[PDB]
RNA sequence: AGGACCGAACCGACUAAUGUCGAAAAAUUAGCGGAUGACUUGUGGCUGGGGGUGAAAGGCCAAUCAAACCGGGAGAUAGCU
RNA sequence: ACACAGGUGGUCAGGUAGAGAAUACCAAGGCGCUUGAGAGAACUCGGGUGAAGGAACUAGGCAAAAUGGUGCCGUAACUUC
RNA sequence: AAUUCCUUGUCGGGUAAGUUCCGACCUGCACGAAUGGCGUAAUGAUGGCCAGGCUGUCUCCACCCGAGACUCAGUGAAAU
RNA sequence: CGAUGUCGGCUCAUCACAUCCUGGGGCUGAAGUAGGUCCCAAGGGUAUGGCUGUUCGCCAUUUAAAGUGGUACGCGAGCUGGGUUUAGAACGUCGUGAGACAGUUCGGUCCCUAUCUGCCGUGGGCGCUGGAGAACUGAGGGGGGCUGCUCCUAGUACGAGAGGACCGGAGUGGACGCAUCACUGGUGUUCGGGUUGUCAUGCCAAUGGCACUGCCCGGUAGCUAAAUGCGGAAGAGAUAAGUGCUGAAAGCAUCUAAGCACGAAACUUGCCCCGAGAUGAGUUCUCCCUGACCCUUUAAGGGUCCUGAAGGAACGUUGAAGACGACGACGUUGAUAGGCCGGGUGUGUAAGCGCAGCGAUGCGUUGAGCUAACCGGUACUAAUGAACCGUGAGGCUUAACCU
C-alpha cells in the first residue's frame, strides 16, 4: 500500500 | 407489594401523612412485604398535632396494597392507594385511635386486634 | 480471532468431509408421458399425476 | 490501600494505615508516604501524643 | 406399587365446598394392559412393561406386531416399564385401570418438559442481566466471565451457560390426588405437571412417603 | 419460540406484507393462475379463501367488505358475479398449489398457485 | 376437548343473571369468620367482565370510605351467593378502566332505560 | 435600536449509541449552541519554513508540524539491534 | 484510491392543514437506492409497551421517560430598576 | 475555600443514615488587594448538592415489531 | 521493555479451613436462657442504603450469619473509565526563569469477524460384526442438601423471685431451583373499536394508504412472572470429635492393646436427571433373509443372472420439536397442515333502511357485524402409483448337551 496509517494507541500503562 | 423507598399514606390518625418504607422486616434478602407483614418506615410528613414528629424511624404494618391481596377462593382485592398503620417498635399496639379505610381479613391474627377492632369496614 | 498457526491440508480435508453435497437420485416417472421429474414437482411440460394441470 | 495520586505504586499497594485504640476509641489515620513502616512509626507517635493529650486533658479538668 | 401412563388434557380447577379453589390437572388414563412380565430368571430384576393408547394397523411395524402378538393385546402407542415392589405380581394382559390410585394420597408425575429451544443464560440459569446503560456496549445479556485466569487456564466442567432448555425428563414430586374417576377414566392431580396438552405422563406413587 | 403461532413474517414489516398480499390476491383473482414462491402461496391460501368465503353470499355490505380488501373495483366486479355462482357447490379449499422447480435467479422454491378453474 | 368441557359444564351453575358491564351490581358473598358464616354485601359498579366459561369472573368497583376498593369475583364460585342488578348502566365500552382515575362527579354514567 | 429571545437554511460538534480490518484515515442517528452580526459563504489575490499565521492550542501551513515537502551533501553518524 | 450513507455556489418553486422555506400527505417530475429466497434460536442494534415502587441503578437523573402550541388570570427573593 | 497535609479538624441544617454541599468557628503547613481581593442583577451544551413530576435505570426483567446473526443460490477478503 | 492492561465497580464464579451461622461434643469462674474457650465437620448460606473513584472504614436497620484468603490482591479478545499515569488550564509551594509537586480539584477516542485447548448444547460416519424395531438393568457422572417465626409438650424441669428449658411433633414464612398458564397481570405492530391532518375510490356515506403500530383503548391463543404448586427430608451402612462396656499389660485403674454398642448438614446410598462409544461396547422380546454358478494366489477370495426381505433413507403435509441437523404425528386403509360449518372468546349495537331534529347527532332492526394463533367435526385442497439404500441365514477353537 501507498499509505500505512498510524497504529492504534495502546493501554496507557504509564 | 411494598418494597424499599416506597411512599405510603398513614391509615390512622397518629399524625404522619407520608411515610417511606426503608426495609421489609422479616427474613433476609426479602424483596417485598405481604398482607400484614411488618415493615420499617421513616416519616416524611406529619401534622402539627401529631403524637410523632417528622423524622421518627419506626415499625409499621401494611394494610392496603395497589398490587392486591389474594383470597384463597381465586379472587384478588386491589386498593387505590398504599396504606400503613404505625406501631411502637417493641410492642405493636397502634398509636391512632381512629382508623380510616377498610382492612383485609388476613390481618386478623393475634397481634393486630386493635386495628381490626377500629376498622370501619371488613 | 487471530490464529496462532495455520491449519493443515489434513485439517481442511477433515473439515470439508461434511461439506459433501447429497444428490436426490430419486427421479420419478410420469404416468402419461413418462418424463423425469422430482417428488411432488411438475415436469418441464407441466405434467403431474397424468393430468395437464398447467393447461399451457 | 490509599487514596490520592501519582503512581501504580498506589494501585498494587496498601501504604495506608488506620489504627484504633479500643478502650478509649482513638483512631489514627496515616496516608503520608509510600511505605507502611515509616507510616507505622508516625501512627504510633500520633497514638502516643493523642493518648497523652487525652489523659493530661482529663487530669487538668480534674 | 407400579405407576401408570396417562395423557395430559388441559388444566382446570375444583371448587371445594369450604371456599378454597384448587388448580388441578386432568390426566386421562387409558387401559394400561400388561405386555410383558420380566423376571429375575432371565434379566435379574422383576418388572412389567406395558403400553397405552391404540395404534392404527398401518403404522405398527412387524417387530412391534410380533411383540404385541406375543402378549395378544391390542396394539397401542409407546412402551413403558415399571419395577415391581415385591408385594404383588401381575399377569400378561391384565387391564390395569385407575383403581390403583384410589388408596394413595400423593403421586409423582414425570413428563417430557415443554421444549424452550436454544435459550440464553438469563432464561436458563436465572442469571442477573447487567445494567443496560452508563456506557454498556455489546454486553447486555451476555454471561460475562466464564473462567478465572491463566492459573486454571480452562472453563470448569458443569459451567452454567446458554444452551438447550426444555425436552428434559423432569419430575414434579409430591402432587396431591383430588378425584379418581373410573367412568370418565380420569385422574385429577393437584398443581401443575410438566408437559403440554397431549404429552405422556408417568404417574407413580410417592416415594417420599 | 412461537408455540402455537401462525403467520409468516417473510422478512418484511406488516405494511409491506399486507400490501403485497393485497396485490398478489388481486392478481390471483384477476389472472386465475400466478407463479410465485412457495411460502407466499402458502400464506396466500389464508388470504384468497376468506375472500371467496365472503364472496359466497351477494349483498350490499358484502361488496363493501370485499372492497375494503384488494382496493379495486374490477377485482370485486369479478367477484360476486363470476366466481360466486361458479364456486357455489364446493365448500372451502378453492385453491391449488403446483411445485415447479426452482428459480434461476436466487434458487427459490417456485409454485403455480391457481384456483379450481380453466374449464372454459 | 370434550373431556374438559364435560368437566366444566357439570360444575357451572345454571342461574347466572345476565348483566352488561357498567351495571350497578350488588353482590352478596359468603364469608367464614371462624365459627360464623355471614352473608356480607358488596355494592358497586362493574368495570370489567372476563368471560371464560367456568373460569369467568367480573370486577365490582366500589368507592368506599376514603379511597376506592376494586375486587374481582368469580361467577361460578360457591363463595358468592347472590348477584342483583340495581341500575342498568349505558356505557358503550366493554372495559371501564378509565373510571379508576375519575373520582366524584366524573365517576357516574348514563342509565339505559330502554 | 439591541454583539436582544424562541426557532428553519447555514455554521460548529456538547452527551449517548452505532461503528472502530467502519458507508467514510472524524462519519451517521436522537437530542444541541448561535442563527442581524465578534455571523457565514463563493470568486480572485497577499503573507511561507528558524519563517508565515495565530480572539494564543506551541495550534494550522495540502490526511505529515516544538520547526512542511521535494532534490542534493549522503552510502552523514551510530561504543547500538 | 470505489458505481462511496461525506462535502459543493446561484435561480424557479404549487394544493390542504399550518404563524412559517418547520412538519404531515399530494400535483408536475424522478425513483424503489445492482444480492435475493426461506426459518423467525442464543446474542447485537433502532424501537414500542408493562402489574407495584419511583433513582433504591450508577462516579454522576448517563441514557431513557416526562413537559411542550394559541388566548386569558397571576407571577416571589434580588437588582445595575 | 479550585488554597487545607494532619482532616472525614469542630457546631448546626438537609437525609433514617452525607470523606459531597450550605452557614460559620479561625489552629491561614503554604489567601490576599491589578501575576488583583470581596460581593454582584442577568447569562453558561460550566463544577457540585437538594426538592417536585416523570419513567425498564434498578428491584426483576417479560413480550412484540424490523435490520443482522442460522440455512440455501451467486460473488467473495483481511489481520495472523 | 521486536509490549504480560493495572485499582475500584457490575456479571460470573472456583478452591483451602486458620469456621461467621447451622450440626455433633469436652471444660467452665456452665442454677435455666443468654454466655467465655477448645476440637471435628466446607454440605448449604454468608446483607440493604448515605459518604468516598475508593478496596477499607463509620453510620442507620435487618439477619442465623454480614468469615478470612488464594485464583496475574480472579475475571477489560465479558463491560464502563470514577481514580491513578498523554496532550489544555488553574489554586498553594519551590526555582531569576523554562518547569516541578505519591497536594489536590475541572474535562479528556478502552480495537479485534474465534485457528487450537476448554465449556454449553446439538448432529454425521463407523464400531459393538447377520441386520432392524423397541423395552430397560446398570458402570460411572451430574443437580439439590439453607432455615426463621408461632403453637403443643410447657410456664414444664431449673430458679427465693425475675426469667425460662433439652428432645420430639405440627403449622406458617424468606431465598434458591423446577414445573405450568388453572387464577391475577404484562406483551400480544396478525382481532375489533374511537379519533386528528392529508390523499384516493368520478361525489355523499363507507373503506383503505402515510405520519413511531399515527395517536390510543382493550384484547384471542402462545411466552412470561409479580401468579400457583413442588423440594431440601424421613430411613440405612461406615465414621470424625466425644461418650462408653468388658478388660490385661501393670493383683488396682484404664474406651483398646483382642472385641462389642453409640455417635454429625462431613462419605456412600436413599430424592431426581444423563448414561452400555462402559471399544469391558450389557440383558430381554419380536421381525426378516433357507437361489444357481464359473475363475481360482482353494483366500473370512473375486465375478455374473435372479431377487430385494424386515427395516431404514429421500419427498410432501407439519408440530406446545427445532439455528441447521435431529425428534414426534400423518401420507388417501386419512384428521398431519391449509380451507369450511358450529361453538367459545375479544372488540363492541357494522353497512344499508326507517324515524326525530335546520344541523351535528340520537333511536329501532341489533347487545348486531367482524373474528388471528382456540375447541368439536367436515377430504373441500395439498400429502400420488412408485423409484433408493439395506440381502441368499451369518467366521475359527474348545466343553456340556441330542444324534
Amino acid at each position: 500500500p501507498v499509505y500505512i496509517p498510524r497504529p492504534r494507541p495502546p493501554h496507557p500503562r504509564l | 407489594m411494598i418494597q424499599e423507598q416506597t411512599m405510603l399514606n398513614v391509615a390512622d390518625n397518629s399524625g404522619a401523612r407520608r411515610v417511606m418504607c426503608i426495609k421489609v422486616l422479616g427474613g433476609s434478602h426479602r424483596r417485598y412485604a405481604g398482607v400484614g407483614d411488618i415493615i420499617k418506615i421513616t416519616i416524611k410528613e406529619a401534622i402539627p398535632r401529631g403524637k410523632v414528629k417528622k423524622g421518627d424511624v419506626l415499625k409499621a404494618v401494611v394494610v392496603r396494597t395497589k398490587k392486591g391481596v389474594r383470597r384463597p377462593d381465586g379472587s384478588v382485592i386491589r386498593f387505590d392507594g398504599n396504606a400503613c398503620v404505625l406501631l411502637n417498635n417493641n410492642s405493636e399496639q397502634p398509636i391512632g385511635t381512629r382508623i380510616f379505610g377498610p382492612v383485609t381479613r388476613e390481618l386478623r391474627s393475634e397481634k393486630f386486634m386493635k386495628i381490626i377492632s377500629l376498622a370501619p369496614e371488613v | 480471532a487471530v490464529q496462532q498457526n495455520k491449519p493443515t491440508r489434513s485439517k481442511r480435508g477433515m473439515r470439508r468431509s461434511h461439506d459433501a453435497l447429497t444428490a436426490v437420485t430419486s427421479l420419478s416417472v410420469d404416468k402419461t408421458s413418462g418424463e423425469k421429474h422430482l417428488r411432488h414437482h411438475i415436469t418441464a411440460d407441466g405434467y403431474y399425476r397424468g393430468r395437464k394441470v398447467i393447461a399451457k | 490501600r490509599s487514596s490520592g495520586a501519582g503512581a501504580q505504586h498506589v494501585n498494587t499497594t496498601d501504604s495506608a494505615i488506620r489504627i484504633t485504640h479500643l478502650p478509649t476509641g482513638i483512631v489514627v489515620e496515616c496516608q503520608d508516604e509510600r511505605s507502611q513502616h515509616k507510616n507505622k512509626a508516625k501512627a504510633l507517635s500520633v497514638l502516643g501524643a493523642r493518648i497523652h493529650a487525652a489523659e493530661m486533658a482529663k487530669r487538668q479538668q480534674a | 406399587m407400579i405407576g401408570l401412563v396417562g395423557k395430559k388434557v388441559g388444566m382446570t380447577r375444583i371448587f371445594t365446598e369450604d371456599g378454597v379453589s384448587i388448580p388441578v390437572t386432568v390426566i386421562e388414563v387409558e387401559a394400561n394392559r400388561v405386555t410383558q412380565v420380566k423376571d429375575l430368571a432371565n434379566d435379574g430384576y422383576r418388572a412389567i412393561q406395558v403400553t397405552t393408547g391404540a395404534k392404527k394397523a398401518n403404522r405398527v411395524t412387524k417387530p412391534e406386531a410380533g411383540h404385541f402378538a406375543k402378549a395378544g393385546v391390542e396394539a397401542g402407542r409407546g412402551l413403558w416399564e415399571f419395577r415391581l415392589a415385591e408385594g404383588e405380581e401381575f399377569t400378561v394382559g391384565q387391564s390395569i385401570s385407575v383403581e390403583l390410585f384410589a388408596d394413595v394420597k400423593k403421586v409423582d408425575v414425570t413428563g417430557t418438559s415443554k421444549g424452550k429451544g436454544f435459550a440464553g443464560t438469563v432464561k436458563r440459569w436465572n442469571f442477573r442481566t447487567q445494567d443496560a446503560t452508563h456506557g454498556n456496549s455489546l454486553s447486555h445479556r451476555v454471561p460475562g466471565s466464564i473462567g478465572q485466569n491463566q492459573t486454571p487456564g480452562k472453563v470448569f466442567k458443569g459451567k452454567k451457560m446458554a444452551g438447550q432448555m426444555g425436552n428434559e425428563r423432569v419430575t414434579v414430586q409430591s402432587l396431591d390426588v383430588v378425584r379418581v374417576d373410573a367412568e370418565r377414566n380420569l385422574l385429577l392431580v393437584k398443581g401443575a405437571v410438566p408437559g403440554a396438552t397431549g404429552s405422556d405422563l408417568i404417574v407413580k406413587p410417592a416415594v417420599k412417603a | 419460540m412461537r408455540h402455537r403461532k401462525s403467520g409468516r413474517q417473510l422478512n418484511r414489516n406488516s405494511s409491506h406484507r399486507q400490501a403485497m398480499f393485497r396485490n398478489m390476491a388481486g392478481s390471483l383473482v384477476r389472472h386465475e393462475i400466478i407463479k410465485t414462491t412457495l411460502p407466499k402461496a402458502k400464506e396466500l391460501r389464508r388470504v384468497v379463501e376468506p375472500l371467496i368465503t365472503l364472496a359466497k353470499t351477494d349483498s350490499v355490505a358484502n361488496r363493501r367488505l370485499a372492497f375494503a380488501r384488494t382496493r379495486d373495483n374490477e377485482i370485486v366486479a369479478k367477484l360476486f358475479n363470476e366466481l360466486g355462482p361458479r364456486f357455489a357447490s364446493r365448500a372451502g379449499g378453492y385453491t391449488r398449489i403446483l411445485k415447479c422447480g426452482f428459480r434461476a435467479g436466487d434458487n427459490a422454491p417456485m409454485a403455480y398457485i391457481e384456483l379450481v378453474d380453466r374449464s372454459e | 376437548s370434550n373431556i374438559i368441557k364435560q368437566l366444566e359444564q357439570e360444575q357451572m351453575k345454571q342461574d347466572v343473571p345476565s348483566f352488561r358491564p357498567g351495571d350497578t351490581v350488588e353482590v352478596k358473598v359468603w364469608v367464614v369468620e371462624g365459627s360464623k358464616k355471614r352473608l356480607q354485601a358488596f355494592e358497586g359498579v362493574v368495570i370489567a367482565i372476563r368471560n371464560r366459561g367456568l373460569h369467568s369472573a367480573f370486577t365490582v368497583r366500589k368507592i368506599s370510605n376514603g379511597e376506592g376498593v376494586e375486587r374481582v369475583f368469580q361467577t361460578h364460585s360457591p363463595v358468592v351467593d347472590s348477584i342483583s342488578v340495581k341500575r342498568r348502566g349505558a356505557v358503550r365500552k366493554a372495559k371501564l378502566y378509565y373510571l379508576r382515575e375519575r373520582t366524584g362527579k366524573a365517576a357516574r354514567i348514563k342509565e339505559r332505560l330502554n
